[PDB]
């Protein structure tokens, strides 16, 4: 592939498909991801373009000539939130850094890899800048931090109870006025 | 019609003593 | 290399060393075509690259070769002031030409500027070069490559715009090793000496 | 004379985390069903990667959560002639910190780290990822929330004194307080009390050539710069340790799976994996050192907080040059700066 | 179904209790812990992937087939001091041809399996063709001696 | 010590008992060199934790001498409060400080002033403040309510 | 055992189950005055009955 590709084996070529994970085979250049258009200008000898790391980031289709983005298939890592087990058996979910739509899909079309046989993403959905949360439900009030999450957002179990997520506060508000005649003093220890 | 399996069909899975454990196996299970 | 010494011609057997950067300031298109046998003779093959006026014709045949017939052809290819540039290399039996192209307006001589040069086409054909002749029918310059490290600085177009030879100074040793183009004030190990 | 002095401690880094699979393997199967050969080690290595992150946000939490009272901030900032204006947030200001501290956030200059920030409430929130399987996590507590904690602290040494360190906050006259500090360095009250316009002047002028310091590019912020530069290098390194073959043919596994049929596959995907492995445990190995070093910064700078803001200090040199009168902490990125 | 269990053994080496591992997020963090019961806390368990949902396949317009047979059943070959570079390009390869027959003795490839060369594509092939002595081609190798 | 390594087995006997001397030779350098990694990486654990150990010990001596042998001024260094005394306790691989505190409390509000002016001459407390309870003026301590 | 040690066994002709346990191993230690007081040694045989 120092040029354009000449000599190629026997395939059957099928329609590119955007904006959706799939497995990809450009002129034998194979992978995973996600494909999207892309604002790069490549000059006529160039054919693919490449990261720091040798990875192949853009490529240019071999029947348009239209140059394409190539972006990893959402992944991340799964934290379960627990109030413990003697208190309660229910649990929440958070999927670190992703968002929320992309896992919500991926679930009610049976496309995540850790598949659970009994599980119901229901309608407690929330997006948080630490990923998305699943099974909690966001209120308004602020107590002091329970089970941290992240970027301010902490977790606990409350009220017939349920896990609750909320933003943290930081302590008891007071108001002493600035007098300049007046002092304070103890009267007992 | 249909039931459900409430925590049914587990077996030995080797011939091997085992005691006073938690051991972790990945095998055709119901 | 930065820097370096090139001859500058104002047609000797010149030689080919390991590839070379040719360039010409024309006005009037006198120095067309290129010669890059071993021997010169008849004895040994050689390959012309000479365009007439449209078309650009390549054949590496056994020939008679005149200064001031063609026999045995291996390889053919016909295909359809100012400063031209170009790099030629040959490994592994193939001969890589680079070329590009600049506008300048006289001296006499090879102004000082920054251009980058694009391939236009590999040939393989299996022979050593180790003399090269100009074609001509107004100054043309010669310089010499050699195996350095480079460090290129694409922009967020994806063109080269700048560049440092690692072998040059100490300083340019100090970019390719922070790779930067600019240094804070300090002390720094580089390297070590044999 | 009376003279107001800078220093910079380092308390946090960031939190990073790694993918070991998608580091190592990507998404092969082959290579996953290889390493799953060496037993555990992308498991102990995610949790010393994780026991570091928290202690990063614990490190945040005992420097800068010592009041138990958030102290609104008065709406008056001349307290006996002596202005506090530029060491307290502005209400007509977009931005809830100081002047000060937006100098420093300003005075800090921060790819490919697989991380995603952007803005929650304008929905202007982004998360793009990478191939290598890098990230970095977001600190628990967030800027305004520390920016809060030192306009509390501040707000209640203008107030209350130093009494609300060891108990409930009592009010005083900050004239008075001042007096009781001098007293504590060893000078009576009547050297305050007649020379009260004159010191007030002094400390006015220093707070102002502080914030003049503070923007004529000085490099005194460097140690908060260097932790960040620390920081990316090693991650870097991570990222270029990926194109290296290890004595394989290739350094991407797709070529040799599509070009190898697969016993001589299985070699070059060892070679591959055994190098991968080493790197990896290298940059855990370094985080861990840093992370001790970072500990211990952190411990400095809250016993520094609880012996030169919530009272006055004996120990020569411990916070100052001369004699302690009294202190004020700014939030800077990943550390603070102490007046 | 192919899964991962958690088994409890007594004192007595009968098992008396266990959990299968994919039921639940609480089962697999019960599995992570090796535990049956869990404290208040945050835990990491694993990574989540999206598993691809189509397939792409994207080659050249071309439609020729390329002379192999015009290469190999030729009836002049020359010397092996002049030997003759031929070019391949533009064509459909099938590669089944040459390691479907017992003709050739020795079938050689260096860098590549052979079963492997009709998945993937090139730019162009070059093909050089002589005729040797005998117990000269081993000596046609990468990194050997001899006068060839 | 469960793992292979890429060998055929984790048990030194099985392939030194079914295996001849070369092959055995090469599973047990593919079985040597993973535990000497493991070994090597737990010996590197344990001397960054008894870093983290050490510092703890130093803080805790620091803390008996200071604290346990006299009284202190530095403030929070041994409990909340103004401190006292203090007693240490032992516990396994440790040590309980008990802090006994000061804790001032019940504060009341006074009018104030700097000082007093008798006959054209300034006065200043010697160790007080100057409060007013709705009818005189007297001289307190700052951390208990007596009038003098 | 938890790391594929063999720690019991049924006799193939009486069909009793055996016990296996190591063969008592351990450290050495040399407790020594110093070379220029004396020669003789003392030795510990560290966790051993
Ligand atoms: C390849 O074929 C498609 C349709 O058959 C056509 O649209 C496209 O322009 C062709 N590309 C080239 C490079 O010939
Ligand atoms: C001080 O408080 C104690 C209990 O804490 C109480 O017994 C005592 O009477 C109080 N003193 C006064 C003067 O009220
Ligand atoms: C060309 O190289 C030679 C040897 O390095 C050097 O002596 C000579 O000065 C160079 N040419 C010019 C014009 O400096
Ligand atoms: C000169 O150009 C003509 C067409 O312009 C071409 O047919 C001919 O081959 C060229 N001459 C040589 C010697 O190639
Ligand atoms: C052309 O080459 C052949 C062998 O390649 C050689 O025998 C012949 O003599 C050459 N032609 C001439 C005219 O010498
Ligand atoms: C890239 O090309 C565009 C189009 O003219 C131009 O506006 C832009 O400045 C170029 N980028 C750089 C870095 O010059
Ligand atoms: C306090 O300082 C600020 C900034 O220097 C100034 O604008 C303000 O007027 C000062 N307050 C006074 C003089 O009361
Ligand atoms: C999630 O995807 C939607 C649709 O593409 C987009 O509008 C939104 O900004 C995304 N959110 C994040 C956090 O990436
Ligand atoms: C084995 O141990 C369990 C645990 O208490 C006990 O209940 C059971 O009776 C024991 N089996 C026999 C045969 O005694
Ligand atoms: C008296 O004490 C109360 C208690 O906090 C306070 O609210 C009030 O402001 C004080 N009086 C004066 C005049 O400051
Ligand atoms: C203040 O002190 C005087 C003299 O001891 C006393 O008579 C008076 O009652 C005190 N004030 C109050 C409010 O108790
Ligand atoms: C050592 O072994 C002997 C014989 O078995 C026994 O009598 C003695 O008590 C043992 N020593 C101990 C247990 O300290």
């Amino acid at each position: 592939l120092n040029a354009p590709a000449t000599v190629c084996g026997p395939k059957l070529s099928t329609d590119l498909i955007k904006n959706q994970c799939v497995n990809f085979n450009f002129n034998g250049l194979t992978g995973t991801g996600v494909l999207t258009p892309s604002s790069k200008r490549f000059q006529p000898f160039q054919q693919f373009g490449r990261d720091v790391s040798d990875f192949t980031d853009s490529v240019r289709d071999p029947k348009t000539s239209e140059i394409l983005d190539i972006s990893p298939c959402s992944f991340g890592g799964v934290s379960v939130i627990t109030p413990g087990t003697n208190a309660s058996s229910e649990v929440a979910v958070l999927y670190q850094d992703v968002n929320c739509t992309d896992v919500s899909t991926a679930i009610h079309a049976d496309q995540l890899t850790p598949a659970w046989r009994i599980y119901s993403t229901g309608n407690n959905v929330f997006q948080t800048q630490a990923g998305c949360l699943i099974g909690a439900e966001h209120v308004d009030t602020s107590y002091e931090c329970d089970i941290p999450i992240g970027a301010g957002i902490c977790a606990s179990y409350h009220t017939q109870k349920s896990i609750v997520a909320y933003t943290m506060s930081l302590g008891a508000d007071s108001s002493i006025a600035y007098s300049n005649n007046t002092i304070a003093i103890p009267t007992n220890f | 019609t249909q039931h459900t399996s409430s925590m049914r069909g587990v077996y030995y899975p080797d011939e091997i003593f085992r005691s006073d454990t938690l051991y972790l196996t990945q095998d055709l299970f119901l | 290399p930065f820097y370096s010494n090139v001859t500058g011609f104002h047609n000797p057997v010149i030689p080919f060393k390991d590839g070379i950067y040719f360039a010409a300031t024309e006005k009037s298109n006198v120095v067309r075509g290129w010669v890059f046998g071993s021997t010169m003779n008849n004895k040994s093959q050689s390959v012309i690259i000479i365009n007439n006026s449209t078309n650009v014709v390549i054949r590496a045949c056994n020939f008679e070769l005149c200064d001031n017939n063609a026999f045995n052809c291996t390889f053919e290819y016909i295909s359809d002031k100012h400063l031209r540039e170009f790099v030629f290399k040959n490994k592994d039996g193939f001969l890589y030409v680079y070329k590009g192209y600049q506008p300048i307006d006289v001296v006499r001589d090879l102004p000082s500027g920054f251009n980058t040069l694009k391939p236009i086409f590999k040939l393989p054909l299996g022979i050593n070069i180790t003399n090269f002749r100009a074609i001509l029918t107004a100054a043309y310059f010669v310089g010499y490559l050699k195996p350095t490290t480079f460090m290129l600085k694409y922009d967020e177009n994806g063109t080269i715009t700048d560049a440092v030879d690692c072998s040059q100074n100490p300083l340019a040793e100090l970019k390719c090793s922070v790779k930067s183009f600019e240094i804070d004030k300090g002390i720094y190990q580089t390297s070590n000496f044999r | 004379s009376i003279s107001i002095t800078t220093e910079v401690m380092p308390v946090s880094m960031a939190k990073t985390s790694v993918d070991c699979n998608m580091y190592i393997c990507g998404d092969s199967t082959e290579c996953a069903n290889l390493l799953l050969q060496y037993g555990s080690f992308c498991t102990q290595l995610n949790r010393a990667l994780s026991g570091i992150a928290a202690e990063q946000d614990r490190n945040t939490r005992e420097v800068f959560a010592q009041v138990k009272q958030m102290y609104k901030t008065p709406t008056l900032k001349y307290f006996g002639g002596f202005n506090f204006s530029q060491i307290l947030p502005d209400p007509l200001k977009p931005t809830k910190r100081s002047f000060i501290e937006d100098l420093l956030f300003n005075k800090v200059t921060l790819k490919q780290y697989g991380e995603c920030l952007g803005d929650i409430n304008a929905r202007d929130l982004i998360c793009a990822q990478k191939f290598n399987g890098l990230t970095v996590l977001p600190p628990l507590l967030t800027d305004d929330m520390i920016a809060a904690y030192t306009a509390a602290l501040v707000s209640g040494t203008a107030t209350a004194g130093w009494t609300f360190g060891a108990g409930a906050a009592l009010q005083i006259p900050f004239a008075m307080q001042m007096a009781y500090r001098f007293n504590g360095i060893g000078v009576t009250q009547n050297v305050l009390y007649e020379n009260q316009k004159q010191i007030a002047n002094q400390f006015n002028k220093a707070i102002s050539q502080i914030q003049e310091s503070l923007t004529t590019t000085s490099t005194a912020l460097g140690k908060l710069q260097d932790v960040v530069n620390q920081n990316a290098q090693a991650l870097n390194t991570l990222v270029k340790q990926l194109s290296s073959n290890f004595g394989a043919i290739s350094s991407v596994l797709n070529d040799i799976l599509s070009r190898l049929c697969k016993v001589e596959a299985e070699v070059q995907i060892d070679r591959l994996i055994t190098g991968r492995l080493q790197s990896l445990q290298t940059y855990v190995t370094q985080q861990l050192i840093r992370a001790a070093e970072i500990r211990a910064s952190a411990n400095l700078a809250a016993t520094k907080m609880s012996e030169c803001v919530l009272g006055q200090s004996k120990r020569v040199d411990f916070c100052g040059k001369g004699y302690h009168l009294m202190s004020f902490p700014q939030a800077a990125p990943h550390g603070v700066v102490f007046l | 179904k192919p899964t991962t269990f958690m088994l409890k053994y007594d004192e007595n080496g009968t098992i008396t209790d266990a959990v299968d591992c994919s039921q639940n997020p609480l089962a697999e963090l019960k599995c992570s812990v090796k535990s049956f019961e869990i404290d208040k806390g945050i835990y990491q368990t694993s990574n989540f992937r999206v598993v691809p949902s189509g397939d792409v396949v994207r080659f050249p317009n071309i439609t020729n087939l390329c002379p192999f047979g015009e290469v190999f059943n030729a009836t002049k070959f020359p010397s092996v001091y002049a030997w003759e570079r031929k070019k391949i390009s533009n064509c459909v390869a099938d590669y089944s041809v040459l390691y479907n027959s017992t003709f050739f003795s020795t079938f050689k490839c260096y860098g590549v399996c052979a079963t492997k060369l009709n998945d993937l594509c090139f730019s162009n092939v070059y093909a050089d063709s002589f005729v040797v002595k005998g117990d000269d081609v081993r000596q046609i190798a990468p990194g050997q001696t001899g006068v060839i | 010590l469960s793992s292979n390594f890429g060998a055929i087995s984790s048990v030194l006997n099985d392939i030194l008992s079914r295996l001849c001397k070369v092959e055995a030779e090469v599973q047990i350098d593919r079985l040597i060199t993973g535990r000497l990694q493991s070994l090597q990486t737990y010996v590197t654990q344990q001397l960054i934790r008894a870093a983290e150990i050490r510092a703890s010990a130093n803080l805790a001596a620091t803390k008996m001498s200071e604290c346990v042998l006299g009284q202190s001024k530095r403030v929070d260094f041994c409990g909340k409060g103004y401190h006292l005394m203090s007693f240490p306790q032992a516990a396994p691989h440790g040590v309980v400080f008990l802090h006994v505190t000061y804790v001032p409390s019940q504060e009341r509000n006074f009018t104030t002033a700097p000082a007093i002016c008798h006959e054209g001459k300034a006065y200043f407390p010697r160790e007080g403040v100057f409060v007013f309870n709705g009818t005189s003026w007297f001289i307190t301590q700052r951390n208990f309510f007596s009038p003098q």
